[PDB]
């Protein structure tokens, strides 16, 4: 049997925004946890998430349903039987508790006569806290802080020497790969979910 | 942080202040002489 | 038979804005999901969307209708029979859970004596989460995270050599193509909708 | 026996934001205390935290539970017995009372003919105040101000001399490590929690 | 016997923010008085502070306590006897009434042939006003304005001369120490608290 | 404060105003003569 | 105000406009002559 879990809001409590050249309002971490976390809890075959984020939309839709068939005039084929809003035994709250930019930068670049090549790397770090709280009493059953590094590297190479008396050969090839902060945040949430499931296994619950 | 690939050569890649160096550092290593003088 | 689906709001939870030179308030992802998603659900022949975004405008229009013909004085030709606000069996919530700028940049540029040519490319990545929730009980039936890369490339070429003693031939031809983030977001929503339909097929529903 | 502790809000009262090149809205200290502090109190085997941050989400979830099983029609297997919101004997309030940027900067760099190397370091300092208040009477039982330095260093080296008549060897290797302000804030909160536990031990309580 | 003191809010009335390169929203003085002041009153063995900053959190926690044990069903071991919110005889209000940047700057730097060295210093000044008001009648019993200078100095030295015909020796060593404005504000609050205690001693009270 | 690793060479690392120095400070220490003149 | 330690040399410490001076003020004090000319 699966456990009903109600994820209400996984707030972006990192408070960080992206530096120049990015916008001043461009937050460094997606505001979209409670969608990555519901996906992580759904993907793990242990939990059935309940919406609870868009609960007001669900309540207005149920208002419309209950008002459309309250006269018994709707066709018995396309009527929707509302039972009740399914209740959750536990509740997974949490936050994105931090995003430190460039916890570890670095780079080596060499260049002999004309031809040269370099490499750079930057590690950001995103930390996500997840708390399984027991809805019956309110106490926090489990609380895990997970971290994940975000590696953004860049490898370049270039030639700017003379080939003949007056024939200049310039040229260069580069490549740059940033790990998407959304994928790293999803990985941190995934590891936190596995930790919560294993912890609930290791003490009584689940 | 977000790394964006930017060319270093002012040709094909914009950054123009990078030119006067790239050339003066390529002439400071120009070991090729005129095929007229110091030759046959 | 088609399924009534009520799309309330597909929120732009990426939190990212466009970098310089674009405005600081210029969001990187359109705020116009719940219009691309209703279009995607309408185009797939499985669903009948209900408005639910502009539901207040629909309710005021129905107020005006019910107030215009409540006296029986409107002509029997141009009277509008209001039945009831059609209820939705499921509800497709979601978000644009992320937009990472330049997940993969790169470029190769060569230039021999005078004539040269280069190429650049940048891959942005947009991720969209879609959740079919069951309106009867409130549990999330399906949850899919879809991704889509946005390739912006630029190919240039240029000649700046001397043709004669003192005749300088400069010239250059360029081209630059950015995939519209709206079309890539619509493609991500489309793939997510196909995934939701196939998932509902693969387990009981639909 | 463990003590029930209710952490409501550990506010970011430092008021500082990050300097250029970072965004103007990018706060220097994470807004995510009350998640690091609940984790610190949970990790120390002395306390059972209660949520109290997201208490409204817990109250709406309990509303949904109490409304789902108030008719006795829910299955006796998946019904959730609500007892009462567990009460806390003490309450750990607090703040991040300060973040001074570069309390101590410095750096030594030497460079002989061509080859050179340098080092930089900067110490930020984060101070966190934690107050165990007695919920019965309201008086502050314990109040501790903890500090933690955040060392960001950078070591570089570079060669720009000529190897032959006209063969220029440029090259350089660097490294840069910033301590994540989230980890240092978590360490300050940890030391403050150990201080609070030892203080409660040293006078009557606990 | 100790005096119950209720510190409500020690507001940052300096109105100053930090100059460039710091953020525009980065206030020059921590917003965290009423936490440094409660710590200063607790450390001096004369006062028992009451929370009064987070009083709403305390009142909701007492609501939860009084609602958890109002049915007599809580275990007689883990029930919390609420007596009453302890009342304060006096009340220490105040403000951070000023922060002047660079009340006294200066610096001497000499540099002979190649080798040189310099020193800079800047004195900021923070002034804190503390007012012991009598809660019975409302009149201000004591009012003290305390000042504290914040010395930020920087000592550098550097060599840029030639050692041989064509061997250039560059090199430099620096150091920079800013007094943390949080520690200087805590020292100003400390001196003000000692002044208030001695003043209450010198006329009747305490 | 946050320290970011930035290359000093205008080649591989952007900062172009750092070039005219790096070269003029490498020619001011160029003790290598032409293998033609002042040689065999 | 907050004082931050910044290197003055464009090598190791960024500020590149400080280079053309540092070198021209080190050549204006270069009292070392070529060991070939004005020597043995």
């Amino acid at each position: 049997g699966k456990i009903f879990v109600s994820v209400y809001n996984i707030q972006d409590e990192t408070g960080q925004f992206k530096p120049y050249p990015a916008s001043n309002f461009s937050t460094a971490v997606p505001q979209s946890a409670t969608a990555m976390l519901v996906t992580a809890l759904k993907d793990s075959r242990w939990f059935i998430p309940l919406e609870r984020q868009g609960l007001q939309n669900l309540l207005n839709e149920r208002k419309i349903i209950r008002a459309a068939q309250e006269n018994g005039t709707v066709a018995i084929n396309n009527r929707i039987p509302l039972q009740s809003l399914t209740a959750a035994n536990i509740m997974v709250e949490g936050s994105i508790i931090g995003y430190e930019s460039n916890v570890k930068s670095g780079g080596v670049g060499a260049r002999y006569f004309g031809i040269g090549a370099d490499t750079q790397y930057q590690l950001d770090q995103i930390a996500v806290n997840l708390r399984v709280v027991n809805v019956s009493t309110g106490e926090i059953l489990s609380s895990v802080n997970t971290s994940k590094t975000i590696l953004s590297y860049e490898v370049q190479a270039g030639v700017f020497r003379f080939i003949d008396y007056q024939r200049l050969l310039e040229g260069e090839v580069g490549y740059t790969s940033n790990e998407p902060v959304m994928l790293c945040l999803m990985s941190a949430i995934e590891t936190g979910v596995i930790f919560l499931i294993n912890d609930g296994i290791d003490r009584g619950l689940w | 942080g977000t790394m964006t690939f930017q060319f270093r050569n002012p040709n094909f890649g914009g950054n123009p202040n990078n030119g006067a160096f790239l050339l003066n550092s390529a002439q400071a290593q120009n070991s090729y002489k005129d095929p007229s003088y110091n030759d046959d």
